[PDB]
């Protein structure tokens, strides 16, 4: 029954905007974000739910609702646009993109 | 509310989660086998004969299995004596000889495995060397590169790490060992055997001393382990957890028989000015490869109800155990000592099956290394020399080490694989039910009593 | 129990006891904290490096019961009211309620308050100690 | 200075065998879990078995427990992931990581470069 | 200082003071003397030989004042009049003027002989609290 699913497929955004991303999940486990630039190495943005990994602005967050997890943004200046995955303890969701006006 | 005043009272029981290096005792008169073994020190005497015991009255207090640091701490204890025993034997170096190899022929026949090699050695006079040959009971000898010549082989310590031998005045043994508290720490023990790993345990009991360890070594099975009573039990870190592992105990213990066949002959080489090396010399009997026996009627039986017991945590699950899984040559394996002697196994049929647990003599072939890393696997290498005549062991398997498959197969259908895993989880399968709490006889607390007055003399106040 | 009898492994059941009988039979710990039970390899200086820490510990809390003048007393009553904000002040109404266990959360942050006002309760004696004209 | 080094790219074609490296630098001993990921532009990515160098242990995940093959050499702290009979669908950059610290080892924190491997039809 | 209050970095100034200030505040320097900050090489074999012969020197200190009869007292007279030839025969208008540190040298030959009449001083004490006649 272990299945993700991540929502909504892609974004143009204005920078300086906020932007939010969607992640399900169907079991009792952790969860963390992936943010993925074309080519570039990927890098951690958060995990085990709402804390922040080093070197990151306050920009990224978000909050653990328990059956479903929300991930909100702000301030997405033209720089730290990219691709975003999500996370458990093996699975991948389809991930997220959100591009620049 | 009520008048009151400070009560400096102390002598109080009352403790709290600390670290601290323990004293440790071994059972019996073994002190007097323990004045010469390596697993066992130099030397743990009992000062008392442990463990006495009391229920404590309605105490609970949180336990846990994997932060626990005594298995932390008897690793250190147990790869420091391995090396300190070792230390002072003599050395294998001056043999890192071409040597040339052929058939090892036996009588009446030809053996399977091992190969007869010939090579120079030096005498007593340093500036003379004979030639001397040995029957290396391992195929484990790498044959050089850069020659058409498909028979100059060569010592496999000499291509890493020079070695030491064990000496026969010191002999492995897994005696048991019990963990006694220094003074001001007491040694917490669970006795409700239904406990999972974590959480709080409501039947806690104080010893001076921990029950009867042995360090005894295996890996993807345990050996003369401990029992929970009741059920089968598991443990694990997280078991939803694709990583970590699931350690299992056994409800009632299976007899594995493992013997050595081959009637082999101790031999002595003189490498040098008192150094004495040890060697397989002649075999003098019929030759069946060494091999173990367990018996299939219970030992089906028992992967049947810790396969229901998976499947109370798996749902609707059917569980299949498989293959082991693979990589180095200690784990794809099962490795467990025996009189000196290392036997590795293939596990022929202690994997296969699926069995969904709703109900809808197996034989091991083995072979068998003389030169060994410590199954830490990085550290100093050993050799470990032939003991003459059959060998013969019988011990009880206790639990099972395990991990998970995953993690998209289709839903209903799950896999475990035997492979074993460091050192400390066989330690740490029996050391389950101990913490180690400092009493700490605290400060102030209030009463009705009043002032001292001068320091004047009062009764009851 | 009552008295003393007992063991250390026949009191500390005092534990998870009613402070009450806590109160009584308080010594065993006082006769454990001392020792206890106790080629150069690693069975050798374990016993040093942890004796001298138990006994250090001991010297510890006997030089602090020196000080306050409940030196040798198991039990020692204090010139220092008790203050409203620390615990219950009503607590010989509660204590057959509470183990010690469970007890010394509720005063862990208040103690090392507690010990200020307590050296100024003892140190007051030593100006009535000496120099004026006490006459005998 | 902890860092993982990859190499390197090269083309293949369907049915072959295929080799690529992963190493730990400026680092001590790798007894913590190494890790291989396969990004896959397009689809939601795969995760295939660890490495645990210590035990030399291995467990092969998805459907491609068929091909994978995993060893490493503790001497030279480096680790090789084999793969036999590539298709044309495993085309794809394969990143070899590493957990955040030895305890929640899936929070891969450290990457490689992300070594490229297109097979071609 | 005055109460206790200080520390041992915190009371040391009285070293310099006049001595009515360091005879308040004595109680530090008990508190100090035990612990305070404290493969095998240089590290090791010094945290025993030290700690221990710390250990050694306090208790000889608290021997001491065991057997003179000031067990656990910071403060403490005896029975021995002070003879003249010792020191100033009038410290009490004058200690005003001296530091412990200056003052140490003006009976530093006397403090031997001193010990030999509070061990009397203690002694007397020992042989008067037994034998007969006191019914109660």
């Amino acid at each position: 029954e272990i299945v993700l699913t991540q929502s909504p497929g892609t974004l143009s955004l204005s920078p300086g905007e906020t932007a939010i991303i969607s992640c399900r999940t169907s079991q009792y486990g952790s969860l963390a974000w992936y943010q993925q630039r074309p080519g570039q190495a990927p890098r951690l943005v958060i995990y085990s739910g709402s804390t922040r990994a080093a070197g990151i602005p306050d920009r990224f967050s978000g909050s653990r609702w328990g059956p479903d997890y929300n991930l909100t943004i702000s301030n997405l200046e033209s720089g730290d646009f990219g691709v975003y995955y999500c996370q458990q303890y093996e699975f991948f969701g389809q991930g997220t993109k959100v591009q620049v006006d | 509310a009520e008048n009151l005043w400070v009560t400096v009272y102390y002598g109080v029981p009352v403790w709290k989660e600390a670290k601290t290096t323990l004293f440790c005792a071994s059972d019996a008169r073994a002190y007097e086998k323990e004045v010469h073994n390596v697993w066992a020190t130099h030397a743990c005497v009992p000062t008392d004969p442990s463990p006495q015991e009391l229920v404590l009255g309605n105490v609970t207090e949180n336990f846990n299995m994997w932060k626990n640091d005594m298995v932390d701490q008897m690793h250190e204890d147990i790869i420091s004596l391995w090396d300190q025993s070792l230390k002072p034997c003599v050395k294998l170096t001056p043999l890192c000889v071409t040597l040339i190899c052929s058939n090892a022929t036996v009588k009446n026949g030809t053996v399977e495995e091992m190969k007869n090699c010939s090579f120079n050695t030096t005498t007593e006079i340093r500036d003379k060397e004979k030639k001397e040959y040995a029957l290396f009971y391992k195929p484990d000898i790498v044959p050089l590169s850069e020659t058409n010549n498909t028979s100059e082989y060569r010592l496999i310590n000499c291509n890493t790490s020079a070695c030491t031998q064990a000496c026969p005045k010191v002999t492995f043994e897994p005696i048991p060992i019990h963990y006694c508290a220094p003074a001001g720490y007491a040694i917490l023990k669970c006795n409700d055997e239904t406990f999972n790993g974590t959480g709080p345990c409501s039947n806690v009991s104080t010893v001076q001393c921990t029950h009867g360890i042995r360090p005894v070594v295996s890996t993807q099975l345990l050996l003369n382990g401990s029992l929970a009573e009741k059920e089968i039990v598991i443990r694990s870190e997280n078991l939803t957890n694709n990583a970590k592992i699931i350690i299992v105990h056994l409800h009632t213990p299976v007899e594995i028989v493992c013997t050595r066949p081959n009637n082999n002959t101790r031999k002595s080489v003189r490498i040098g000015p008192g150094q004495t090396f040890y060697a397989t010399g002649d075999i003098i009997g019929d030759i069946k490869q060494a091999h173990c026996n367990i018996s299939e009627e219970k030992w089906n039986d028992t992967l049947q109800k810790v396969g229901i017991e998976l499947q109370k945590h798996f749902p609707n699950k059917t569980i299949k155990y498989n293959q082991s899984a693979g990589g180095d040559m200690e784990i794809t394996t099962h490795s467990f000592n025996c009189g000196g002697e290392f036997f590795y196994c293939n596990t022929s049929n202690l994997f296969n099956g699926t069995y969904n647990g709703t109900y809808i003599t197996i034989t091991l072939q083995c072979r068998i290394k003389q030169i060994i890393n410590m199954w830490q696997g990085v550290g100093r290498c050993m050799y470990a020399p032939p003991i003459a005549g059959n060998i013969t062991c019988r011990s009880n398997i206790t639990g099972l080490l395990l991990t998970r498959d995953g993690g998209t197969n289709s839903n209903e259908t799950e896999t475990f694989r035997p492979a074993g895993g460091d050192m400390r989880d066989n330690w740490r399968s029996e050391l389950y039910k101990y913490k180690v709490v400092k009493i700490e006889p605290l400060g102030v607390a209030p009463t009705r009593c009043k002032r001292r007055v001068v320091g004047r003399r009062r009764r009851r106040r | 129990a009552v008295g003393i009898g007992a063991v250390f492994l026949g009191f500390l059941g005092a534990a998870g006891s009613t402070m009450g009988a806590a109160s009584m039979t308080l010594t065993v710990q006082a006769r454990n904290l001392l020792s206890g039970i106790v080629k150069l390899t690693v069975w050798g200086i374990k016993q040093l490096q942890a004796r001298v820490l138990a006994v250090e510990r001991y010297l510890r809390d006997q030089q602090l019961l020196g000080i306050w003048g409940c030196s040798g007393k198991l039990i020692c009553c204090t010139n220092v009211p008790w203050n409203s904000s620390w615990s219950n002040r009503n607590l010989s109404e509660i204590w057959d309620n509470m183990t010690w266990l469970q007890w010394d959360k509720e005063i862990s942050n208040y103690t090392q308050i507690i010990y200020g006002l307590l050296e100024e309760s003892q140190n007051q004696q030593e100006k009535n100690e000496q120099d004026l004209l006490a006459l005998d | 200075q902890v860092q993982l080094v990859q190499s390197g790219g090269q083309m293949k074609k369907p049915g072959e065998s295929m080799r690529i490296s992963c190493r730990a630098s400026g680092y001590e001993f790798i007894d913590c879990t190494l890790n291989w990921i396969r990004l896959a532009p397009g689809k939601r990515p795969e995760w295939m078995g660890w490495l645990k160098p210590r035990g030399g242990a291995v467990n092969y995940a998805r459907p491609l427990q068929g091909r994978v093959t995993m060893t490493r050499d503790v001497y030279s702290d480096t680790a090789f992931l084999e793969l036999r009979s590539l298709t044309v669908d495993d085309t794809a950059v394969y990143f070899c990581t590493r957990g955040k610290n030895c305890d929640y080892n899936w929070d891969f924190e450290h990457w490689g470069r992300g070594t490229p491997v297109i097979v071609s039809s």
